[PDB]
């Protein structure tokens, strides 16, 4: 973050990589999804006696709903709306049925009434989404249909996802009436009466709810997307099975169990993935391999440099690199004729020399690099110091005859700023709330 | 500990007549492990969108490595100042003719092709993951996905180890030089130039450091030379049996890997966010939820680098604390005879040998201990003749007949005369003092 | 004077990067307090500062914590200082590479922003020449050692001399010791010790 | 011995501050995990918490 770099060796981030393309991966199937019987039925089911339909082998395309229906609310939780065509599905389930127009906003997590606690409920935890039209024009005729019932009475509100079509008497009072009806213990089925002519909210609405979880399990229900092919050994864009990302794919060797289709490491990030299509399995790796340090004399003297990649082998540099996805003024650097192979890594861009100095740089496991004058910068096995060898022995001493005074100077240092900070003007500029 | 109940009387000493020569060894960390991170790749897969996010904090890696970086350096300081302390290199002269002294198992061995000496091979091994970064090549994280090794993990989140500047075969180079110097030169090869000096004179200076005559050296050199040579021995068998020998080093080398295993498994929490995976994230949500999930997620594990560079300027001051100590006692021992007690073994301190190990340097501290003791009937003073007379080196002790002078920490007596006294007034003013004759030459 | 100025840096560069780090949303819709009160009313201007708020604390906390270590690493070096100060100023070290390389005759302090400077003054042996050495001198049957310095001879005659510097002179009583036969110890020569 | 006593007053002090830091919202609607879990079904209460 600034431009007068000083003389060393800085750790720089992997900028240097783009991605170019996108791979879509879906599983070949194309039967169209049962649009038609789930919103074009006949007739729903009552609110307590819910209709629950599995939804598998599909292409949720969508768009042929609009040519027809048109929903007074489509809520999704878990999911964006526009994302819907990015996905595939996995356990797809829709909960059918008609309730008045009132209660409509019942049909959500977290809420209470009658709907929510005595016919219908929906977990907390609710991945999936609601859609509920007017169906005053089907649904209800003059003198009002009776043929929807809702539960008025329970002793106790549902579980998620509960259904409960029990008829027995609900006693209201304290005291048991067996059975039968009268007073204070009631039929808890109650009749909705939808006639034509009465206001929005005593209207008849038909709801499904589709109720699906993401990205954990083999999905059989896909979006209407159009797949592509496999570019392996490259990094892109890949949407497998929904999953969205980004790396590189390559074959792998993993005994996945039949009932699984994601595999995660300790970071909980996805590793290996089984392909849609071809029963196969495949690994993802990331595309900035690791660790590429800048060697360089600093600005104000020069601007040529040298780049050690720590680890990788020398002939294999350009394609954990990625070389060829990277301009020409990266790949002179990629590989070049000033190729070293230091065991810290690969080193281009200076020239071995097989000297040894006192060095400037340096780079690691033994080598330094220093900018000389053939102005360029070399790289060497740093020099310990001159090479002694005492003229030992058993009876031999040397003594000195003379000697010098020399003044030695050194700095220690003993206090820093005396620093302090006002915290309310600091993380609030003298504003009262 | 043993109760015991020294049998202290004002006029009882227990002098020396016999001593031992040991070997300590003890252990300092000097460096550690040089980390570095990628803040972008650890906290982003290399997504775009999420890089974009980080970008407009900036400040924060920015600073963190920095730390880093620093750290990195700071831990080649430690290296330099403790090994680095000659540049003469100096080697062992051919001929291995010290007075009886055996140092072939601390000298460099040339058959290996490392310059190791055979306790620093000894050191190497006991230590067991030293390396395990830099050494670790790329190929077999892609050839070996089975194992799942935790280093390729580390590498695929930016987190990497580089490579300490100095090799060990450098570091053994300084050592050699360092042992070279020491038992061919004394102590003289800190101060200016190495002189040269024949091993027994200079463990006759030794002896004459701590106290002790130079004579009872010569009187018992082949015995001194014995006893050395098996107290290396027994160090070259007891840091070949046990395992936890190196712990200090190996808790090091622990706590390092732990350190990064811990940050890539904080990687897996959800931080508040709907998932700890930026890919579910951005394939189920739109934009705008995907930037306030996504800047949550981004937070937290800021919060866990920071976290972990925190940590890790704390065992690194740690470390640098060690390796100052090291520095110190590389001057004080190795390149010279150290006064100060405990210091440098458990005894009066003769000399130090260096020996190289993982991230740390080992100390052979060779010391004097007394070993087997008399008693004896002392006294403060000698009347002679109404004049009181004291020693000026060593006690006056007495075996019941007669008296003699004896210096402190061996029993050397000789009888009492003009030259071995001296006299301070007369012999009615201190407390203790005997009537005896003395021999005027 | 590196060592100063890095630390003079450092302290800079830590509130640089406090007064940068205040440009952060840390997820809240803007960084700057008043664009938040300006377009939002209570309840979410709430939420949104109280982000703010403790990034912001966090950021300070970080500061701290690093002001800490480097007080600390500070501390460690200000106590070496007055170590020095008392064992090199106050008095002889001998302690070898504590005060210079060398051996040490004395140090000088002089201040420094934020730091002291040492001037050791030191003793360093320059010009050697090599001896004929032995440990021991057999006069008459007995065993001769010095009490300071060492024998040494020149190629005809033996002297003894102090360790750290050529001033041979002749043997002597008061210059040497007797203790015992010379038939023990190894390397001893054969000459005469004069006796006044 | 002000120098021992110190050092007893910042481990006390900081175990003290410690709980009083306990009583920071934090940016949740109460500093309470009762409060929370009383007045909030499954969702809310666990962003919150
Ligand atoms: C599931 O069935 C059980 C048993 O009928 C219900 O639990 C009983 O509910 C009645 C009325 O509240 C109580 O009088 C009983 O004491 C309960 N018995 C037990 C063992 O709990 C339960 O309410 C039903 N669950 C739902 C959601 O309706
Ligand atoms: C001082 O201690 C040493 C042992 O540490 C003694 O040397 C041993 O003496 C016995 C018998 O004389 C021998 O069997 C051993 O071989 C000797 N040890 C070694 C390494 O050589 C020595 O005798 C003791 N000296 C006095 C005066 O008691
Ligand atoms: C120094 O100690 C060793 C014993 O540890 C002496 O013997 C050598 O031992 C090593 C390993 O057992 C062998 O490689 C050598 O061959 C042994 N030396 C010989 C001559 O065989 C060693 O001799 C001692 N050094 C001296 C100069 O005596
Ligand atoms: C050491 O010797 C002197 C003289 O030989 C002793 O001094 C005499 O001690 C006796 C003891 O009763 C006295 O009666 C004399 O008056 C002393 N004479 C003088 C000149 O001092 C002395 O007592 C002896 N001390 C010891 C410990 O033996
Ligand atoms: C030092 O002087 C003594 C006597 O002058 C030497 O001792 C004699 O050495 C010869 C050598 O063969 C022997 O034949 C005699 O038996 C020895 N006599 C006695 C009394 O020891 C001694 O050799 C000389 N040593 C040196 C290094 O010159
Ligand atoms: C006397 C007036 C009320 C006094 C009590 C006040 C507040 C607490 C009761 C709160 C519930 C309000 C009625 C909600 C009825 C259910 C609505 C539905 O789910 O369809
Ligand atoms: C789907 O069906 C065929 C037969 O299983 C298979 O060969 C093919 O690769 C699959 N993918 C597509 C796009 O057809
Ligand atoms: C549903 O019914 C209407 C008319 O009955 C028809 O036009 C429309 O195509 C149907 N839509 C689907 C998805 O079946
Ligand atoms: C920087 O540039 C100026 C002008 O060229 C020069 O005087 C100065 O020495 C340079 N400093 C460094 C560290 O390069
Ligand atoms: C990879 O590095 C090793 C060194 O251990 C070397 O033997 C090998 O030749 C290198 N691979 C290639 C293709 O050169
Ligand atoms: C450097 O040393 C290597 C190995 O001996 C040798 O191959 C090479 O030719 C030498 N190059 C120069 C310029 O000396
Ligand atoms: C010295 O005397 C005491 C008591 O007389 C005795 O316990 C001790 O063992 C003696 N010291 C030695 C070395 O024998
Ligand atoms: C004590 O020392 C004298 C000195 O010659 C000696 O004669 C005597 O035998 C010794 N007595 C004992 C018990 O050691
Ligand atoms: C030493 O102690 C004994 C008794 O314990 C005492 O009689 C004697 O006077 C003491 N010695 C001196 C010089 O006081
Ligand atoms: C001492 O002798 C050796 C070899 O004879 C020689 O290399 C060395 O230069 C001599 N020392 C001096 C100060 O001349
Ligand atoms: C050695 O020392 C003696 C002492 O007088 C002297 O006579 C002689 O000239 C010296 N010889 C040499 C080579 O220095
Ligand atoms: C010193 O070394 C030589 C050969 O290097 C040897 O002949 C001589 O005996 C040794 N001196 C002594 C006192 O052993």
């Amino acid at each position: 973050k600034s431009f007068t770099v000083e003389k060393g060796i800085y750790q720089t981030s992997n900028f240097r990589v783009q991605p170019t393309e996108s791979i879509v991966r879906f599983p070949n199937i194309t039967n169209l999804c049962p649009f038609g019987e789930v919103f074009n039925a006949t007739r729903f089911a009552s609110v307590y006696a819910w209709n629950r339909k599995r939804i598998s082998n599909c292409v949720a395309d969508y768009s042929v709903l609009y040519n027809s229906a048109s929903f007074s609310t489509f809520k999704c939780y878990g999911v964006s709306p526009t994302k819907l065509n990015d996905l595939c599905f996995t356990n797809v389930y829709a909960d059918s049925f008609v309730i008045r127009g009132d209660e409509v906003r019942q049909i959500a997590p977290g809420q209470t009434g009658k709907i929510a606690d005595y016919n219908y409920k929906l977990p907390c935890d609710f991945t999936g989404c609601v859609i509920a039209w007017n169906s005053n024009n089907l649904d209800s005729k003059v003198g009002g249909n009776y043929n929807y019932l809702y539960r008025l009475f329970r002793k106790s509100n549902l579980k998620p996802f509960e259904r409960d079509i029990s008829t027995e008497i609900y006693q209201a009072g304290s005291t048991p009436c067996n059975g039968v009806e009268g007073f204070n213990c009631y039929f808890p089925l109650q009749s909705y009466g939808f006639q034509p002519t009465n206001g929005v909210g005593y209207q008849p609405y038909r709801v499904v709810v589709l109720s699906f979880e993401l990205l954990h399990a083999p999905a059989t229900v896909c979006g209407p997307k159009k797949s592509t092919n496999l570019v392996k050994n490259k990094c892109v864009n890949f949407n497998f099975n929904g999953l969205t990302g980004t790396g590189v794919l390559t074959e792998s060797n993993k005994k996945f169990l039949p009932f699984q289709q994601f595999g995660r490491d300790i970071a909980d990030t996805t590793d290996a993935v089984r392909d849609p299509q071809t029963l196969e399995i495949l690994d993802i790796t990331p595309c900035s391999f690791g660790g590429v340090s800048v060697i360089t004399p600093g600005t104000n003297t020069s601007n040529q440099v040298a780049v050690l990649y720590q680890g990788v082998n020398c002939t294999e540099v350009p394609v954990a690199i990625h070389a060829d996805q990277l301009t020409p003024t990266w790949r002179v650097y990629s590989t070049g004729s000033n190729v070293f192979q230091t065991r810290a890594g690969c080193l281009i861009g200076a020239e071995h020399v097989n000297n040894s100095y006192e060095c400037d740089i340096p780079i690691g496991a033994g080598i330094c690099a220093s900018y000389q004058t053939s102005q360029s910068i070399i790289a060497y096995t740093m020099s310990l110091g001159a090479e002694n060898s005492v003229a030992y022995s058993n009876n031999s001493i040397a003594i000195p005859t003379n000697f010098t005074i020399s003044v030695t100077t050194e700095i220690l240092p003993v206090s820093m700023t005396k620093t302090s900070v006002d915290c309310t003007m600091y993380i609030c500029g003298d504003s009262t709330e | 500990g043993a109760e015991n109940s020294v049998a202290y009387s004002n006029n009882s000493i227990a002098i020396p007549t016999n001593f031992t020569i040991s070997v300590t060894t003890e252990i300092l960390p000097v460096s550690m492990t040089k980390t570095s991170v990628d803040c972008t790749m650890y906290i982003c897969g290399d997504s775009t969108e999420c890089s974009n996010l980080l970008l407009q904090y900036g400040s924060f890696c920015t600073q963190l490595n920095r730390a880093l970086t620093g750290i990195a350096v700071e831990q080649d300081k430690n290296t330099q100042e403790v090994f680095a302390q000659v540049k003469q290199i100096y080697k062992t002269p051919p001929i291995k003719d010290f007075g009886g002294f055996n140092f072939s198992q601390i000298l460099p061995d040339p058959s290996k092709p490392s310059k190791r000496s055979f306790i620093e091979d000894l050191l190497f091994n006991k230590v067991t993951l030293a390396d395990a970064g830099f050494i670790k090549q790329y190929g077999d994280c892609l050839g070996d996905i089975a194992a799942r090794d935790l280093i390729c993990a580390q590498k695929f989140n930016g987190l990497t180890v580089l490579p300490p500047l100095l090799t060990d075969e450098m570091i053994a180079q300084y050592t050699s030089a360092l042992l070279a110097g020491t038992i061919t030169s004394g102590w003289t090869f800190g101060a200016g130039a190495a002189l040269q000096i024949p091993f027994a004179m200079q463990m006759a200076y030794r002896f004459n450091g701590i106290g002790v005559t130079q004579n009872v050296l010569y009187e018992n050199q082949k015995l001194i030379a014995n006893q050395f040579n098996s107290a290396i021995g027994k160090i070259q068998d007891s840091l070949s049996s046990t395992a936890s020998a190196l712990g200090k080093l190996q808790d090091v080398v622990n706590q390092n890997a732990q350190a990064l295993n811990t940050l890539v498994k904080q990687l897996s929490s959800n931080f508040g966010a709907i998932s700890s995976v930026l890919n579910d994230i951005l394939s189920r949500l739109d934009k705008c939820e995907a930037e306030v999930q996504i800047d949550r997620l981004i937070t937290g594990r800021l919060q866990s680098l920071q976290t972990y560079v925190t940590q890790q300027l704390i065992r690194a001051a740690e470390i640098r604390a060690s390796a100052n100590l090291a520095a110190t006692k590389m001057s004080e021992c190795v390149l010279g005879q150290s006064k100060r007690v405990d210091f440098c073994g458990k005894g009066y301190h003769l000399m130090s040998f260096p020996q190289s190990a993982p991230h740390g340097v080992v100390f052979l501290h060779v010391t004097y201990v007394p070993a087997q003791e008399k008693n004896f009937t002392t006294a403060p003073a000698i009347c002679h003749d109404g004049k009181a007379h004291f020693p000026r080196e060593g006690v006056f002790v007495s075996n019941g007949t007669h008296w003699f002078v004896t210096q402190r920490n061996f029993y050397e007596p000789q009888i009492i005369t003009t030259d071995n006294t001296f006299v301070s007034g007369n012999c009615d003013v201190v407390i203790g003092i005997v009537n005896n004759t003395v021999y005027d030459p």
